This record gives structure tokens, C-alpha cells and sequence, in this order.
């Protein structure tokens, strides 16, 4: 698991 | 639901995104202020498995709290 990761936004 | 069949008439490059819009709702019941970024995590993963997270609960969960605990690691590895 990357704690790097790109944040997701929702729709 | 999401399902194989449904992940795979979408374009491949929208893919990832069709995952997260159904993780995420979920994630944040777990987790409200950071729900965004351990779905960003768990989108890593491959999608058959996230599949499976999608209609297993307790699978969910589970890498849940290991995202969790790695994202608190790292806090303490970035202080």
C-alpha cells in the first residue's frame, strides 16, 4: 500500500 | 452492483474511476475525514480484487485498516 497515493474526489 | 462484465464494457481508461465511485461511498462510512485518501490507496490494487472488496464486506474492511496503518506510519516517518 502507497501512503503516496493520489487523493479521490467523488462525483 | 459493479460487476466483471460491467467493468469491461466500460473504456479501459475509465476504469479505475467507475471502482472508485462505488469504494468511496463505502470508505468514507468507515472513515469520513480521510476516505479520499485510502480509496486513492486501494485503487492500486488489481480490479478483480476490488471487485470482490465491493460486494465482501469484511474483505473491505480489512484492507481498510491496513491502509489505515500505513497512512499513520507514514506520518510518523514524514515527522
Amino acid at each position: 500500500l502507497n501512503p503516496n497515493a493520489k487523493v479521490w474526489q467523488e462525483i | 452492483p459493479l460487476t466483471a462484465s460491467m467493468l469491461a464494457s466500460a473504456p479501459p481508461q475509465e476504469q479505475k474511476q467507475m471502482l472508485g465511485e462505488r469504494l468511496f461511498p463505502l470508505i468514507q462510512a468507515m472513515h469520513p475525514t480521510l476516505a479520499g485518501k485510502i480509496t486513492g490507496m486501494l485503487l492500486e490494487i488489481d480490479n478483480s480484487e476490488l471487485l470482490h472488496m465491493l460486494e465482501s464486506p469484511e474483505s473491505l474492511r480489512s484492507k481498510v485498516d491496513e491502509a489505515v496503518a500505513v497512512l499513520q506510519a507514514h506520518q510518523a516517518k514524514e515527522a
